[PDB]
Formats: C-alpha cells, sequence, structure tokens
C-alpha cells in the first residue's frame, strides 16, 4: 500500500488547516490558529485502485512562521496550493508559491484551489482566476466551510498519481464494531 | 501582545570553505484495479440521507454527512454511516442489548428533526425532515 | 532528547547527528518528526548556523541535510551579505560554484539529486543578484566558458540562466528595489549576445534530450522580454515551428515556447515579420497534423483516456491556438491560400472544445466570445465561420451549465435533490456560455431556432432522451430569449411549451416530474416579453406554478416560489389591471387564495410569495387602492399578530414558549419580506404595527432581563433567552429594512426615530456584554446613513450610548464579539462621514477614546476591521482639514497628527499588515500633504523640542528619521534622509509614492542598501528626456 506525500501551501489565512481538519475530524474550526512551520497527518481512503495514503504537509503561510519552507518540498508527489476568492493578496501571490514548489518538485500534479467560495461578498472573481491555465494545474472554487468541491483536490490528485481517469471513491471497509447537560448547549452551525 | 491605549513601542528609542575540495570554484572544472468489500454481508433495512455530531466534553463538533445505514446480519444488527463523496466510516455500532436512544435535542429550533446516542470510542447527534427522524428511531429502537 | 544536540554551538558540529536529525525528520513520523522539525528550524535560523555549512555541504552524506544548508546561506545572501568580508564573499562564491560543478560532474549525483543541485543554482542566482556584475564581472563569460566541459555542465548551466531569468524579470517586482531591478535587467541585456549565442547552438547541434529540453526550458523565460530581433531575425522560428514539434520529447515546451512568441512585441508594419508569423503558425499546424493528430482526432476520447502528457499537451494546444488566433486572425482571413490554415486551426478548436475538462472549456470558450463578438460587430467577416460557428451552436448547447435560478439538480444515488450550495463557477460559466450562444444566435436565428426544434423532438421520440439532454437544452433555451423578433419568438416559445408538456405526461415519477417542472420553470421566468402579451398563457403560468408549490419535491417548491418573483417582476403591470373576461385584477384574486396556495410551503417559501405579492401591489399606483391591497395582503399575519399581542400582554409569559417565539419571528419576517419590494409604499403596514412592535421589543427585553436575575451570565446560553433576542433581531431587521428604503425622511424623523431610541439604546447600554445583541449596532448604522444630518442630537445620543461600552467589548483582544466590533466601526465610519459634529461634542477624554479605537482598528488581522479603522483615519483627517485654522482642528494637529504617522508607518512597515497597503499608503500621503501644502497653520513641537522658528516640514522629516532610526537601527542615516527626501517629494503622485514604500519595505530586510536607490523616479524622468531629445535629433537628422 503506497504512500503519497502531499505538500499544502499558500497564503496564511487561507484554509490550509481548516481545510485538512475538515477531512481528518469533519470539524470546521472557526478560530485562525496560525499553522508553525509545517504540521504532518496521514490521511487516506478507499477507491476502485485501492487504499490511497497521503501524508499531508500542512504548511505555514505566514512568513514570520516559515520554518524550513521549501525544504518542506523535498520529495513531495503532489501539492495543493492555496487562496481565499475573499482576499486578493492571497491570490496575487499564488504564483510565488507554485514558483517555489516546482523549483523543488519538477513534475508533479498540483491543485490549485480558490477557498471560501461560501461568503457572500467574492473579491476575486472567476475571470481573474488563470494562473493554472499556463501552468498545467487543476483549479477548483472550494469551500472547507460549506464542503463544497472539497473531495475534488484529493478525487483529481489520486488519478493522477494512480494514472488512471478511471479512478472513483469506493466505500471504506465498515469491519466488525468492538445526557441531559449537552440538550441545551448551542450547535456549532 | 497589543494593548489598547497604548503608544506603539515602533520607534520609541531609550574563512569559509578554505580547507576545502571545492573550494576551488570553477578550477574543479503501484496501484492497480482492486475491489474493495464492504464488509457487508448484511441487509440495508433503512437508510436515509443524515447529519453527525458529536460530542466528548466544551463541545458538540460536526462530523459527517452521508447516508446513515441500519444493516440486517442475515442472522445482529448495526448502525453503518459513511462521509457523502470522499464515503469514510464516520459511525459504526453493533446494536447490543441496553442501549440508549433519545428523541430530540433541545438547543437548536430545528431539534424536532434531532436523535441522540451512546457509544464506545462519547455520546453522538443524528440529524434528518422530522418524518424520517420518527422512522429512523422506530427502526432503531425496534431492535434488540 | 539528543537530537536538539545539533543547537548546542560550544561544541563543533556532529554531521553525522544533523544527518540523523534531518532523516528523522523527513523519514519519520509523528512526535519525533514533529520534534525534530522544530530542532530543525532552530538550527537554521540560529544566526551563526552559516558558518557550519561549508562543512555540511562537503561532508554530509545525506542530500536534505544539504539543501537545509542552502537555505541557512540563502538567508545570509538575501539579508546580511554585505556585512560579509571579501574573504567570506568570495570564499562563498567559489565553494558554491565548485560544488555544482562536482555534483554536474558525477553522473549519478546529477541524475539522481536534481532538487539539491537546483536549490544549490538557485543558491548560486542569489549570490549574483548581491554580486553580478560589479563584483563578478567575468561570471556570464565563464559560466558560458565551462559548458563545453560536458553534456552535463552545459545542461546545468540553461538552468542557471533560466533561473537568473526569473529573479530579474519576473519575480524582481517588490523583492527588489526598483533601481536594483532596473540594474539587474540593464545587466542581463548587456549581455544576452552571448547567452543567445550559446542557446541557439545547442538548438541546432545537439543530441542528448535533456539538454535540448533545459536550453528551451531557458528560451521559454527568455521570451518574456528580449527584443524582437532574436526571434524574428534568426532561424530560430523554423527550429521550433518544424524539428522541435517534430520529437515527442521537446514538443511541449516548444509549444509553451511559440504561445509566447505569440505575444512578442511585433512591428506593426514590418510586412516580412507579418509573413513570419503566418509561417510559423503554418509550420506548427503542419506538424501537428503530420506527427500527433490529424483535425479529425476525437480529442475528447484522446483527453479521456489520459495517457502520457496528452493531457497536458491538449491544454498547451489550446492555450497556443486561443492566444496565437486572438492576436493574428486576421493576419489569415483575407488571403485565400490562408484560409485554409485558419479553419482548420479553428476545427481544432472546435475539438478541443468537446474536452470534458471544465477549466480547458473555459479556455476556448473566451476564444470563443472573442471571435463571434467580433463577427456580431463586423458581419461581412461571417460567412469565412460559417461552419465553425454552426459547430459551435451544438458545441455550446450541448455543454450548458446550470443556471443559478434552477434548484434541482442529481445526487449520488440516482436521484433528483433541492440544490444544496449555490455554485459560483457553474454561475458564471452558465453566464459565460449564454453570451457566447446570444452572439451565435444573432450571427444566425433561423439555423439556432432549426437545431434546437430538432434537438428537442430527440427529446420526444426518446432517441436521446436523459435528464441531462432536457436540461441543456431547456437551458440553452432559456438563454437566448431576446434574440428573436416578437413574432418568431411566439411560435418558438409555444412550440417549446407544449414539447414540454408532452414530456410532463410520458415520463412519470418524482424524479423525472422535478426534472421536467425545472425545465418549463426556467423557460417560462425567461421569456417575459411572450408572457406580457398573452395574458390567459401567463395566467395558465402562474396557476402551474401554484401547483407546483404543492409538489412534495422541495426544490420544486423553492423554484416555483423564486420562478413567480422573477414573472412578478417584469410582468407586474399585468396583475394589477382588470384583464379582458375577469372580474377583478389577479392580484386580489392572489391575495384572496394566499392560504391555500401556500399552505404546503415552508415559512421562507411563504415569505417569498408574501414579498412577490408586494412587488405586484407597488405597482398600482393609487395610493388609496395599494394601501388597501397591502392591508388585504398583511390580513394572516396581521390576524395572527393581533392575536399573539393581545395574549402575550395578559401574560407575559408565552414569550418563553419556542413556539411562540416563532410564530412571531415569522409575522416579523413575513413583513420583512413585503417591506423588501415595497420599500416606501411599506409605510402605512409598518404603521399598523409599530406601536405594539416596540412594546413587544421592550416586554421581551425584560422577559430577558428576568431570567438574567434568576440564572446570572450563563441565561445567555439558554433556548428561552436566545428565542428571546430572535424577536429583538428580527425586529430591528424590520426596522432597518424600511428606514433603509423611506422616501418620506420626515415621518421617519417625526414619528419613527425617538420610539426606536427609546426602546433600543438603554436597553443596550445596560445590559450585559453578553446579552447585547450587535444588530442593534447595524440598526443605528442605517439610522444615520438614512437621516442623520436631521438628527444632530438624535446622533449625539446613539454615540453616546454605544460608544464606550461597545468599546469595552472590544479593546483586550481581537477576536471577542467579532460581529459587535465588526458593526461597531461600521457605525463609526458613518457617524465620522455624516455627523463629525458628534464627536466635536465629545468631551476630550472620550475623543482619545475615539482615536485609540481607530489605532486598534489598524492593528487587527481581521480585514472587515481593518478596512474600516484606516477609512475612518483617512475620513477624520479630511473632517480636520475643513474646518481650517480653528482651535479645535489645531489641538488635534498638536494632539493626534504624529499618533497616525507613526501608527500608520508602524503597520505599513510590520509584515503583519500587507493587504492593508495601498490604504496606508493613502494615509501616509495625506498626511504628508497636511505638511508640505502648508495646511497646518500652528507648530507642531512644542517650544523645547526644536529651534526657534523650525518649519513643520523639517519637523517632520527629522521626527521621521528618528522614529525610522529607532526602528531599524541596520539602516544608514542617508538611506533614511534619502527615503524620506523621496517620500516628502512623492506625495502627490500616488504610483510614484508606493514604489517607493516598496522599495523601503524591501531595504529593512537587508544589510546595506543603496541610498541612491530612492532616486529612481527622478532618474527615471531625466532618463526619459534624454530619449526624447535624442529622438527628436534623429527625426531632425532623417530630413535635413
Ligand atoms: N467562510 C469561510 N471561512 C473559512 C473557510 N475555511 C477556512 N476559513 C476560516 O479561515 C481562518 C483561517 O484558517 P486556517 O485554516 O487556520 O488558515 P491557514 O491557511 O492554516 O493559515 P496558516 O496556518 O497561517 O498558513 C479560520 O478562521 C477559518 O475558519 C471557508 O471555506 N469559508
Ligand atoms: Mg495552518
Amino acid at each position: 500500500v503506497p504512500t503519497f506525500k502531499l505538500v499544502l501551501v499558500g497564503d496564511g489565512g487561507t484554509g490550509k488547516t481548516t481545510f485538512v481538519k475538515r477531512h481528518l475530524t469533519g470539524e470546521f474550526e472557526k478560530k485562525y490558529i496560525a499553522t508553525i512551520g509545517v504540521e504532518v497527518h496521514p490521511l487516506s481512503f478507499y477507491t476502485n485502485f485501492g487504499e490511497i495514503k497521503f501524508d499531508v504537509w500542512d504548511t505555514a503561510g505566514l512568513e514570520k512562521f516559515g520554518g524550513l519552507r521549501d525544504g518542506y518540498y523535498i520529495n513531495a508527489q503532489c501539492a495543493i496550493i492555496m487562496f481565499d476568492v475573499t482576499s486578493r493578496i492571497t491570490y496575487k501571490n499564488v504564483p510565488n508559491w507554485h514558483r517555489d514548489l516546482v523549483r523543488v518538485c519538477e513534475n508533479i500534479p498540483i491543485v490549485l484551489c480558490g477557498n471560501k467560495v461560501d461568503v457572500k461578498e467574492r473579491k476575486v472573481k472567476a475571470k481573474t482566476i488563470t494562473f493554472h491555465r499556463k501552468k498545467n494545474l487543476q483549479y477548483y472554487d472550494i469551500s472547507a466551510k460549506s464542503n463544497y468541491n472539497f473531495e475534488k483536490p484529493f478525487l483529481w490528485l489520486a488519478r493522477k498519481l494512480a494514472g488512471n481517469p478511471q479512478l472513483e471513491f469506493v466505500a471504506s471497509p465498515a469491519l466488525a464494531p468492538p445526557m441531559e447537560q449537552a440538550t441545551a448547549l448551542p450547535l456549532p452551525d | 501582545k497589543f494593548v489598547f491605549g497604548a503608544a506603539s513601542k515602533f520607534g520609541t528609542g531609550f574563512a569559509f570553505g578554505s580547507g576545502l575540495s571545492f573550494g576551488s570554484g570553477f578550477n574543479i572544472l503501484l496501484q492497480k484495479q482492486e475491489v474493495k468489500s464492504g464488509e457487508e454481508s448484511e441487509e440495508c433495512i433503512y437508510q436515509v440521507n443524515a447529519k453527525l455530531y458529536q460530542l466528548s466534553n466544551e463541545g458538540w463538533k460536526e462530523r459527517g454527512v452521508g447516508i446513515i445505514k441500519i444493516n440486517k446480519s442475515k442472522d445482529k444488527t448495526r448502525i453503518v454511516m459513511r462521509s457523502r463523496g470522499i464515503l469514510k466510516v464516520i459511525l459504526n455500532i453493533q446494536l447490543v442489548k441496553g442501549f440508549t436512544v433519545q428523541k430530540g435535542f433541545t438547543g437548536s429550533l430545528q431539534s424536532e428533526k434531532f436523535i441522540r446516542l451512546l457509544a464506545v470510542d462519547a455520546q453522538y447527534a443524528i440529524k434528518t425532515k422530522k418524518e424520517t427522524t420518527d422512522e429512523l428511531y422506530n427502526i432503531i429502537v425496534k431492535s434488540v | 532528547g539528543a537530537m536538539e544536540g545539533i543547537l548546542d554551538f560550544s561544541n563543533d558540529l556532529d554531521i553525522a547527528l544533523l544527518d540523523q536529525v534531518v532523516s528523522t525528520f523527513y523519514q519519520g513520523s509523528g512526535v519525533q518528526q514533529k520534534q525534530a522539525q522544530e530542532i530543525l528550524t532552530k538550527f537554521q535560523d540560529n544566526p551563526d548556523a552559516w558558518q557550519k555549512a561549508d562543512q555540511i555541504l562537503q561532508f554530509s552524506t545525506n542530500p536534505q541535510s544539504k539543501f537545509i544548508a542552502l537555505s541557512i546561506l540563502d538567508k545570509l545572501i538575501t539579508r546580511k551579505w554585505k556585512l560579509l568580508p571579501n574573504d567570506h564573499r568570495i570564499g562563498i562564491r567559489n565553494f558554491v560554484v565548485g560544488m555544482i560543478i562536482s555534483m554536474c560532474q558525477d553522473d549519478e549525483v546529477f541524475k539522481t539529486q536534481k532538487n539539491l543541485i537546483n536549490k544549490s543554482d538557485l543558491t548560486l542566482v542569489q549570490i549574483l543578484k548581491q554580486e553580478w556584475p560589479q563584483n563578478w564581472p567575468e561570471f556570464i563569460p565563464e559560466l558560458i566558458g565551462s559548458s563545453s566541459s560536458s553534456v552535463n555542465v552545459c545542461e546545468n548551466n540553461m538552468i542557471v540562466l533560466k533561473l537568473l531569468s526569473e529573479e530579474v524579470f519576473d519575480f524582481s517586482a517588490e523583492q527588489m528595489t526598483q533601481a536594483k531591478a532596473l540594474h539587474l535587467k540593464n545587466s542581463m541585456s548587456k549581455e544576452f549576445e552571448q547567452i543567445f549565442k550559446l542557446c541557439f547552438q545547442v538548438l541546432e547541434q545537439g543530441s542528448s534530450s535533456s539538454l535540448i529540453v533545459a536550453t528551451l526550458e531557458s528560451l521559454l523565460r527568455y521570451l518574456h522580454w528580449i527584443p524582437y530581433r532574436y526571434i524574428y531575425e534568426t532561424n530560430i522560428l523554423e527550429l521550433l515551428s518544424t524539428k522541435f514539434m517534430t520529437s515527442p520529447d521537446t514538443r511541449a515546451i516548444t509549444l509553451k515556447c511559440l504561445t509566447e512568441v505569440s505575444n512578442l512585441k511585433i512591428p506593426q508594419d514590418n510586412d516580412l515579420i507579418k509573413r513570419q508569423t503566418v509561417l510559423f503558425f503554418q509550420n506548427t499546424l503542419q506538424q501537428i497534423a503530420t506527427s500527433v493528430m490529424p483535425v479529425t482526432a476525437d480529442l475528447k476520447a484522446t483527453y479521456a483516456n489520459a495517457n502520457g502528457n496528452d493531457q497536458s499537451f491538449l491544454q498547451d494546444l489550446a492555450m497556443f491556438l486561443t492566444t496565437y488566433l486572438a492576436r493574428n486572425r486576421a493576419l489569415l482571413e483575407s488571403d485565400e491560400s490562408l484560409r485554409e490554415l485558419l479553419l482548420n486551426a479553428h476545427q481544432y478548436l472546435i475539438q478541443l472544445s468537446k474536452i470534458e475538462e471544465r477549466e480547458l472549456f473555459k479556455t476556448t470558450l473566451d476564444y470563443w466570445h472573442n471571435l463571434v463578438a467580433d463577427l456580431f460587430y463586423e458581419p461581412l467577416k461571417k460567412h469565412i465561420y460559417e461552419e465553425i460557428c454552426s459547430q459551435l451552436r451544438l458545441v455550446i448547447i450541448e455543454n450548458m451549465v446550470r443556471p443559478e435560478e434552477v434548484l434541482v439538480v442529481e445526487n449520488d444515488e440516482g436521484e433528483i435533490v433541492r440544490e444544496f450550495v449555490k455554485e459560483s463557477d457553474t454561475i458564471q460559466l452558465y453566464k459565460s456560455e449564454r453570451e457566447v450562444l446570444v452572439y451565435l444566435t444573432h450571427l444566425n436565428v433561423i439555423d439556432t431556432e432549426e437545431i434546437m426544434i430538432s434537438k428537442l423532438a430527440r427529446q420526444i421520440d426518446g432517441s436521446e432522451w436523459s435528464w441531462h439532454n432536457i436540461n441543456t437544452l431547456s437551458w440553452a433555451i432559456g438563454s437566448i430569449s431576446g434574440t428573436m423578433s416578437e413574432d418568431t419568438e411566439k411560435r418558438f416559445v409555444v412550440t417549446v411549451i407544449k414539447d414540454l408538456l408532452d414530456l410532463t405526461v410520458k415520463k412519470r415519477g418524482k424524479d423525472n416530474k422535478a426534472v421536467v417542472a425545472s425545465d418549463i420553470m426556467y423557460v417560462v421566468g425567461q421569456y417575459p416579453r411572450f408572457l406580457k402579451a398573452h395574458w390567459n398563457f401567463l395566467r395558465t403560468v402562474i396557476l402551474k406554478l401554484f401547483e407546483f408549490m404543492h409538489e412534495t419535491h422541495e426544490g420544486v417548491q423553492d423554484m416555483a416560489c423564486d420562478t413567480f418573483i422573477k414573472i412578478v417582476q417584469k410582468c407586474k403591470y399585468h396583475f394589477v389591471i382588470q384583464q379582458p373576461r375577469e372580474s377583478e385584477p389577479f392580484i386580489q384574486t392572489i391575495i384572496r387564495d394566499i392560504q391555500k396556495t401556500t399552505a404546503d410551503l415552508q415559512p421562507q417559501q411563504v415569505h417569498t410569495f408574501y414579498k412577490a405579492c408586494g412587488i405586484i401591489i407597488s405597482e398600482e399606483r393609487s395610493v388609496a387602492e395599494r394601501n388597501r391591497l397591502l392591508s388585504d395582503l398583511m390580513q394572516l399575519p396581521n390576524m395572527a399578530w393581533d392575536t399573539i399581542v393581545e395574549q402575550s400582554t395578559a401574560n407575559p409569559t408565552l414569550l418563553l414558549d419556542s413556539e411562540t417565539v416563532k410564530i412571531i419571528a415569522n409575522i416579523i419576517k413575513t413583513n420583512v419580506a413585503v417591506c423588501t419590494s415595497m420599500g416606501a409604499d411599506f409605510y402605512p403596514q409598518l404603521g399598523h404595527i409599530y406601536y405594539n412592535m416596540l412594546q413587544l421589543y421592550r416586554a421581551v427585553s425584560s422577559m430577558i432581563s428576568a431570567q438574567v436575575a434568576a440564572e446570572g451570565l450563563i441565561a445567555t446560553k439558554t433556548p428561552k433567552v436566545r428565542g428571546l433576542r430572535t424577536i429583538k433581531k428580527e425586529i430591528l431587521k424590520l426596522v432597518e429594512t424600511y428606514i433603509s428604503k423611506a422616501r418620506n425622511l420626515d415621518d421617519v424623523v417625526k414619528v419613527l426615530v425617538e420610539p426606536l431610541l427609546n426602546a433600543v439604546l438603554e436597553d443596550y447600554m445596560n445590559n450585559v456584554p453578553d446579552a447585547r445583541d450587535a444588530e442593534v449596532l447595524n440598526c443605528m448604522t442605517t439610522v444615520v446613513e438614512k437621516v442623520g444630518h436631521m438628527i444632530p442630537q438624535g446622533v449625539i445620543l446613539i454615540l453616546q450610548s454605544v460608544f464606550e461600552c461597545t468599546l469595552d467589548m472590544i479593546n483586550k483582544d481581537f477576536t471577542e464579539y467579532p460581529e459587535h466590533r465588526v458593526e461597531f466601526y461600521k457605525l463609526l465610519k458613518v457617524i465620522n462621514e455624516k455627523s463629525f459634529a458628534a464627536f466635536l461634542e465629545l468631551p476630550p477624554a472620550a475623543f482619545k477614546l475615539f482615536v485609540d479605537a481607530i489605532c486598534w482598528a489598524f492593528k487587527h488581522n481581521n480585514r472587515d476591521v481593518e478596512v474600516n479603522g484606516l477609512q475612518i483615519a483617512l475620513d477624520l483627517v479630511k473632517n480636520i482639514e475643513r474646518m481650517g485654522n480653528v482651535p479645535f482642528a489645531n489641538e488635534f494637529h498638536k494632539n493626534y497628527f504624529f499618533i497616525f504617522v507613526s501608527e500608520t508607518f508602524f503597520v505599513l512597515t510590520d509584515s503583519d499588515h500587507k493587504s492593508g497597503f495601498s490604504k496606508q499608503a493613502l494615509l501616509l500621503m495625506k498626511l504628508i500633504s497636511l505638511v508640505y501644502d502648508n495646511k497646518i497653520s500652528v507648530p507642531l513641537y512644542q517650544e523645547a523640542e526644536v529651534p526657534q522658528g523650525t518649519s513643520n516640514q523639517v519637523y517632520l522629516s527629522q521626527y521621521l528619521a528618528n522614529m525610522l532610526s529607532n526602528a531599524f537601527p541596520h539602516l544608514t542615516s542617508e538611506q533614511i534622509a534619502s527615503f524620506l527626501s523621496a517620500l516628502t517629494k512623492q506625495y502627490k503622485d500616488l504610483v510614484v509614492f508606493k514604489g517607493t514604500l516598496r522599495d523601503f519595505l524591501v531595504q529593512i530586510k537587508e544589510v546595506g542598501g543603496d541610498p541612491t536607490d530612492y532616486l529612481f523616479a527622478e532618474d527615471k524622468e531625466n532618463a526619459l528626456m534624454e530619449q526624447n531629445r535624442l529622438e527628436r535629433e534623429k527625426a531632425a537628422k532623417i530630413g535635413g
């Protein structure tokens, strides 16, 4: 069962860690706690080509928490670049993240993700988002908050890695299984 | 840290490589298609699209949206839930004797669409349309 | 543990320890990986780690350790290089070159350590940005010289040189000063002859695939900037369009080269260059057809197969064809012998446009928009593309995506569901598709109709029936509304509708019904012109919508409400008149049946129905008949409202029953819906409920106060109180909605406002922090925006009631009460704009609270808050300047000027507020102008501070030099002097001023910037006047 290293880069505040957390626990993290260097999390699912395992390397986007920076990209077999359609500067910075990444990893599949599309006042409009075209990156509008397209970066990446667009998610195996104070607590959503 | 009344403390006042060989400078001139098994040689009685929460102490967290399934094991019963799209297992519980399932959730307006529950690793809350939340309850209740 | 041993610098660096910490981090996992990561960061960041990098690079056995060593040095080179003695600068530069050569001259290393070789060449490049050419004039010739030693080194040199071009032309802006960028660009341009000599040589006489590809990779970057003559006046256009398109390995990169070649600065009136632009396009297209695929290839099938780099190749083909054809198609358009080239290239685009890949499809669609709009404006070129266009009708029709108005969609288990989320990407694509299709239709209305009628016949005969095909066809049909004459449209629409109802009968079950129902809805709502000429049809459509509102499918209900709105928004005239053969306006019939029509709707949908009825009513232009229709529409909510007011007044405890709270919220939101389309004409209904509504507000408020006493703070968290607070938020939205659309403002001021403030302000001021509703602030904001001018004293009262107490919730940190925080600064912003006099009346202790709240706003990372802070500062400053030479204005400047200056400089300059840059710059520029335009009447200094008679200008620069000296002591005084000299001369020119800010921001990061960099703009203007004088003399010479 192979494991693929996925690097996740982009400006701070753009929803990188929120996006990983969504996939890991199902939760939606409201606070911004800036990542410091990198955080690594295993992450898997099943497909008709078997189990697919990513080692997600969730890097810091704030320059002062940069850590080993491009030293995090060594041996990545794929990547996601993340910006915030609510914030122009984060899309303006997408070529820098892409530049540093490809200098380290020459020939890997890379997804551009424009996140937070659930926010009414969008600032980076669809017609501005062109960068991926000349660079052969896949692009998705996503939302970690509403789950819009949040599985798509993973499906596309797994299809590239397996070299087979026939790849699809299948059901993970369900194997054999092994108050009053709560009812009036508020609900996150 | 930043302090509200305070003026910003902005402009306050008050031999490399020598011993070594290079050194010299210019002078040195598979995945294959498989089959995964659901792990189900059981039958699916009732299924509905659902939203799941978990509480392990504050507070309630989201956990997944997907199809919750009650499965009859061609004999034993269990609950199976999967996250939509990625299709990971987020709920898998044997329906054993002495099992507590309560209708309702009060701290939420839609609380008549809710159901709560206790399981092996804390508690879970499922949400469904009211008619379907009752169906899920009675179908679950019926068992063991 | 032991891994941290590498952080102990009193001992010699144990490299085998480093290597093991490094491996633990890259090849390890869990807690060990995470602690190693911490140790490694601290190791790279030690300001003396560079001293260790030579030994690491010479002796380490771990490629990843050496990568980290190069980063250590990158940090030294980029920021501290000029502090090095010559000994070190020369030694580091040699060592780096040496190492690069050794890795290249070892085949296995050069085969397997690419990422490490590439990091080293980048490090070399960073040394060239510090050292070249002025302290390494011989480098480029030597590097070019070395190329002949081996194929490996030659290949690598292409990398170095590609890297260098990147850093100089592609990524220099805001990474270096503008003057360093110019200098390096000038330096590279003066050595490009020799660079090109080498790159061309390898391109003609080279065998190694890998070496040709790296050379082409470099060529790609050179084409971003080099003079046209290197492309056109050599044979390279031929070698790219012919041999390098021919060989499989070189083909992707060549296509990207020819794409940028398309974009080069071209002489427009050079007919040999025209002929060359034609020729390369001709060569490339011929090579595709010969060596890759013919124009009849099914590129849709080819892409879906995804073999090798086919998908990238096919994206690059699209990019090349669209780039070249949108710049150059007219080149091909008149010479008959070029006609087939022209059309084969567009045929290639037709085939790419069938690929199933949304982004690629957007790339081709943009081009098609460019093509067909051009033909709409030049219709005489229309015939050249007739058969391109007509195939494209088919492509566009078949690939329409879902319009935002369609709310029915297919889930994963093959079911038809209510849409879960709005999809902004899908919405924008639909809209781009619509425009193209509207264009195609105008090009040929009869062919479009014919194709659409045919496709629909294949929907009825079942030959092409599917959800997907009936949907895209329906969307395509709705999309062209407006393209036909009214008479054609009439026949078209009748056929469509009849075919859709024909499908309605044959295709049964919930899923098929909801699909077809959504298609009929979408079509009828897009054709209002037709519905307006055919009353019995309009009428019938509305009645069909009413039926749909009873469907159990929720998406069908939601869509029927929204279609109703969409139709009445255009057709409302037709519901207020009495039609022939009817006894009443249809609005009265609608209003009468309301209970029945909406019986199966959910609250939110019931609301949308009242809102649509509201749109119709405002069409009745007789006030009395209008107020009577409203009264009549509001009959059921007013009925429910009178009952619940009577009851809850008698028994305030009903306000605790969640069922009472739902009743009230929805009554109020029904009022909000009608008010939203009625606006100014809503007033009679607002007056009808206004008195009992504000009593309700007051009663709810003390219910809350009864539960806060009996249960303390945690009271705020219980569903009882949250229910109570909802009545209050909903009342406030109703009041905001009305006031925001009011036209009679005397009535707002004399009837509405005082009872409002009365019911709202003390309740908020005196409540516990956790029970204050942010909606109070939002409501006040609208009061101020709308009528503030008319109520000086009311604004003072609002300011007083919310200011200090709200400020107390939000001045401890940046995250508590985020809604309150956002609303607060929006409120401050509007008061500061519409009624500045309210701040003039604050005692001086509170006016200082005002400034502090502002400077706090600019230290947020929240951009919503941040943005308003800077805007407020600018508006305050402007408001102060507006007052002229006057005691308050003068005191403000003596008290606050320098606080604004240095607070702005702080966020501008610390690396945490980079989104604010432009508005900080505007603020800095205005403060500067206050001094340099002699707009401040009074000295900014106290007599103690300066020589008698010092000017404000001199005081301003000394103040800032010294402030800047303290913040960045690594700057020389000449840098600071030149920066401020530039700023105080640039304060009237936003673009030039910002560049200098950018320049400064680079220089505070490094030691030893050139203080002459700040004369960029000045130098530029002088270099331009020498160019114009030399142009003038040429022209004199040219003719006597
Ligand atoms: N509205 C909305 N907010 C989101 C979404 N995703 C993330 N956020 C918010 O964005 C903020 C920043 O989240 P992070 O995930 O911590 O940011 P990061 O990208 O990890 O940043 P660094 O770790 O600093 O590079 C959090 O408050 C999130 O809850 C989304 O899809 N929609
Ligand atoms: Mg993070």
